[PDB]
DNA sequence: CCAGGGCTGATCGTGCAAAAGTCGTGCCAGCCGTCT
């Protein structure tokens, strides 16, 4: 259990990327080999700082004015907003003869262009951008300006009854007028491409054949380390020794690392046996069908340690078609059940997901009433886990979860 | 195709080398007319957000 | 010349006890609907 050892060691419990690193970084010290043109189309999408751009061209600005617009929109972020400030421009420009109210000027002309309302200044001047725009036939423009002007705290509250007496309205008819306010459909630079790229960790995968889904890696992401046959035969034949003792050095190092490597793998795919063998109800299922599993059980199950599997374990990926999952995942506590059985948590998760989805929408139900349900079932647990289940589901309000009835 | 009544003589010059003239009645009974059909996909695309 | 003994390079075993994280669940404080 020494050096040799150690290392093996530290090769399994760490990801397969971080692994591939170490390897093709550790597979330039030492003799180990490892083993419809250019732009596949090429398209140079337009976007909202490009839009904004181009207007500019079009439009008729002095040279002077044209810097400053380009200064402005430089400062227009995804959301729609200028980024920093108003006088922040005039400070960056680096010249104290510009006025402040230059930039406005140009400042004012930039935010009627394509969205009206890009580059507002500080998520209110856009409502009163936007409201300016269409025309003054509108029903209750007059009531709606003098809200947005200086009345928007306390339109925060999300109260109306306040509104009435502070600003001289009518009853009830400027509601009709704040939802003109909601309607107006805030932050125009948000119409951005939709474009976000698609997301994944295969490791290990599973399929189905002919009932009981066997097991097995990837073809592709699994590293295999070889051993070259060239440089093998050449340590006889070597002649000032200190060539020998290399090229033995090399060699001894290089078969560590094959069954290192080799000794990674077959532990993964052992690993990736028993769960199969113990869980097969959750991949069938579902996971309101979990069993609950330790690492001390499945170091009984086959010649195993609980020390060595907790390493292997680590940042490992199982792809099913349930799902992408990671083995960590897997292993959870157990509450007492009915009958002297154990009940897995994330059964009881999924089942107050489902209870909490299915329950009445117009009134809530309190965690004592779950407690008791779930009681009423045969599961016997209390209100603290109950608690910590719903929280744990990005799910802090019980009560305060009430929506129109 | 369909039995349409034919003929062979010039009409101003609507029947050039490789033209044909057509009708009235032709696209009042809907004669030729063609249905086409296409399809649009789209994903769920499960990223990490 | 052959078998017995010492020298030495070659070859390997994926366990084991100690310090830290986790949940089952009780204890206790803050908050709101209702009748007094």
């Amino acid at each position: 259990m020494t050096p040799q050892l150690q290392q093996a060691i530290r090769l399994l419990q760490l990801s397969t990327l971080e692994l591939q690193q170490e390897l093709q970084q550790a597979l330039e010290s030492n003799p180990l080999l490892e083993e419809e043109l250019p732009v596949y189309q090429g398209e140079t999408t337009q976007t909202l700082q490009d839009y904004l751009m181009w207007q500019v061209e079009l439009t008729p600005f002095t040279d002077t004015d044209r810097a400053i617009a380009t200064s402005i929109v430089d400062a227009v972020d995804d959301t729609g907003y200028l980024t920093i400030q108003i006088e922040d421009i005039v400070d960056s420009i680096g010249d104290d003869e510009i006025g402040l109210e230059e930039v406005e000027a140009v400042l004012k002309r930039i935010q009627r262009f394509d969205p009206v309302g890009v580059a507002a200044k500080d998520l209110r001047d856009c409502l009163l951008i936007q409201l300016s725009q269409f025309a003054k036939e509108t029903p209750w423009l007059e009531e709606a300006r003098l809200i947005i002007s200086d009345h928007l705290d306390l339109l925060a509250n999300h109260d109306f009854r306040t509104l009435m007496r502070v600003t001289r309205l009518k009853e009830e008819v400027l509601k009709e007028a704040v939802n003109l306010i909601q309607s107006l459909d805030p932050r125009p630079g948000q119409s951005i491409q939709t474009s976000e790229p698609e997301y994944v960790i295969p490791d290990v995968l599973v399929r189905k054949v002919s009932g009981r889904w066997t097991v097995e890696l990837n073809a592709d992401s699994i590293p295999r380390l070889k051993i070259n046959q060239q440089y093998a035969a050449m340590g006889n034949s070597a002649r000032n020794d200190a060539d020998g003792q290399f090229i033995r050095s090399n060699l001894q190092e290089a078969r560590w690392l094959i069954k290192s490597l080799e000794s990674r793998n077959d532990t993964l795919l052992r690993v990736s046996r028993c769960i199969v063998e113990q869980q097969q109800a959750f991949f069938e299922q579902g996971e309101e069908y979990m069993k609950p599993m330790v690492l001390a059980d499945i170091a009984q199950a086959v010649e195993m340690h609980e020390s060595t599997i907790s390493r292997v374990t680590t940042q490992k990926y199982l792809h099913s078609p349930r799902g992408i999952f990671e083995l960590k995942y897997f292993f959870s506590s157990h509450v007492n059940t009915e009958g002297g059985g154990e009940a897995s948590s994330t059964a009881i998760r999924a089942l107050v997901k489902k209870l909490i989805a299915a329950e009445n929408p117009a009134k809530p139900l309190s965690d004592s009433k779950l407690t008791s349900m779930l009681s009423e079932q045969g599961i016997m647990v209390a209100r603290r886990t109950v608690a910590k289940y719903r929280e744990s589901l990005s799910i802090p309000p019980s009560n305060q979860r009430k929506q129109l009835v | 195709g369909q039995n349409m009544r034919v003929a062979f003589m010039p009409w101003n010059g609507y029947n050039f080398e490789d033209s044909i003239l057509v009708s009235e009645r032709v696209v009042q009974e809907d004669r030729f007319t063609t249905i086409h059909i296409q399809e649009l996909a789209c994903v769920s695309r499960d990223t990490k957000l």
